[PDB]
């Protein structure tokens, strides 16, 4: 991963305790839940409720 | 002592104090469930959490 949603399917954004930014990507690609905490200053994939797919956004790594 | 289910998957979440600044594995069950334990777990602890990199890699 890199710049990038590790599945296919909707990415929202959640509760961030500072300046970070709560992943949770919705996939439609399959039943493979995929959730993270990536930090507000990283360059992420795209908005929250933003449809992706799998590796395929903005950076592949 | 605190959370931490299960280690069916490692989480990685790099964690920073007033000085010190390092990394601890997340256990839980489900992604999701371990990113609400990386922060809701540690913050209230008064570590304040860097950045996170889940591992799964599919077994």
């Amino acid at each position: 991963p890199a710049i990038l949603a590790e599945i296919s399917g909707i990415v929202s954004f959640g509760k961030e305790t500072k300046g970070k930014r709560r992943l949770v990507i919705t996939p439609v690609d399959g039943s493979d839940p995929y959730e993270e905490m990536i930090p507000k200053w990283r360059q992420l994939n795209v908005f929250e409720g933003e449809r992706v797919e799998r590796g395929d956004v903005i950076s592949d790594g | 002592t605190g959370s931490l289910s299960v280690d069916n998957k490692k989480f990685w979440a790099t964690v920073e104090s007033s000085e010190h600044s390092f990394e601890v594995p997340i256990y839980a069950e489900t992604l999701d469930e371990a990113l609400e334990l990386a922060e809701w777990q540690y913050v209230p602890a008064g570590f304040e959490v860097t950045r996170v990199r889940p591992c799964v890699a599919p077994k």
